[PDB]
């Protein structure tokens, strides 16, 4: 079992643009240096979530065929996926990108930001659940692209055009599972499991909602 | 509405 030249090209495009993004040093310094208060910790999450939306727009633009979509649907896709993309990237950073001791300081700030435990508890549970799957970078990059290119978001004029962009990504992701996990025929079903979990975070987030960044206010419709 | 999102997507 192997990826066709077409699936390889499409995968290489997703991977390249996914690796382009990174956490700013200017943010990393705040995690280390800024005061440990509910106001200061909430301000750090605001900075991190804003940077993520900017990184999410750069990734989204480079998605094969995204630019061929109607300009209005491009906005509805960005708005519909922002929250889910944030939680998936948050899971990635938690299980990967941060040093052992720095992650503890970040967790300390996420748990002391004045956000209720009825939301903080399923959040860390979700990161832990993602961590258990031991997802490769290709899986993180494909899941993020599938999340963004969801044909079932509200206010999309041409859903069929979006279906045509997402279906090839689900085909690549399923084929990668068959190639790398042939002994785990439930691996693809587990990844789809995280996609449904991610969708509950839209409900948790709206209930979760100090005024936020313009980039956040607009992409969340608050 | 969403002027900055529009700016980022088209820049
Ligand atoms: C960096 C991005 C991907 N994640 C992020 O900023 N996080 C993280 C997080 C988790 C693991 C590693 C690094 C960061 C936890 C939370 C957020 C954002 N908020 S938020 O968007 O609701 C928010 C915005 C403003 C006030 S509260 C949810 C709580």
């Amino acid at each position: 079992m192997e990826l066709t030249p077409d699936q390889q090209t499409l995968l290489h495009f997703i991977m390249d643009s996914y690796n382009k993004q990174r956490m700013p040093q200017e943010i990393t310094n705040k995690i280390l240096k800024e005061a440990f208060s509910a106001e200061e910790n909430f301000l750090i999450l605001t900075e991190m979530a804003t940077n993520h939306v900017q990184v999410l727009v750069e990734f989204t633009k480079k998605l094969p065929g995204f630019q061929t979509l109607d300009h209005e649907d491009q906005i509805a896709l960005l708005k519909g996926s922002a929250v889910e993309a944030m939680f998936l990237r948050s899971a990635e950073i938690f299980n990967k990108k941060l040093p052992s001791g720095h992650s503890d300081l970040l967790e300390a700030r996420i748990r002391n930001s004045g956000i209720s435990d009825e939301y903080i508890t399923p959040m860390f549970s979700f990161y832990k659940s993602i961590g258990e799957l031991k997802m490769t970078q290709e899986e993180y990059a494909l899941l993020t692209a599938i999340v963004i290119l969801s044909p079932d978001r509200q206010y999309i004029k041409d859903r069929e055009a979006v279906e045509k962009l997402q279906e090839p990504l689900l085909d690549v992701l399923q084929k990668l599972c068959k190639i790398h996990q042939p002994e785990n025929p439930q691996h693809f079903a587990c990844l789809l499991g995280r996609l449904t979990e991610l969708r509950t975070f839209n409900h948790h987030h709206a209930e979760m909602l100090h005024k936020f960044t313009p980039l956040l206010c607009e992409i969340w419709d608050v | 509405d969403h002027q900055l999102l529009r700016y980022l997507l088209d820049k």
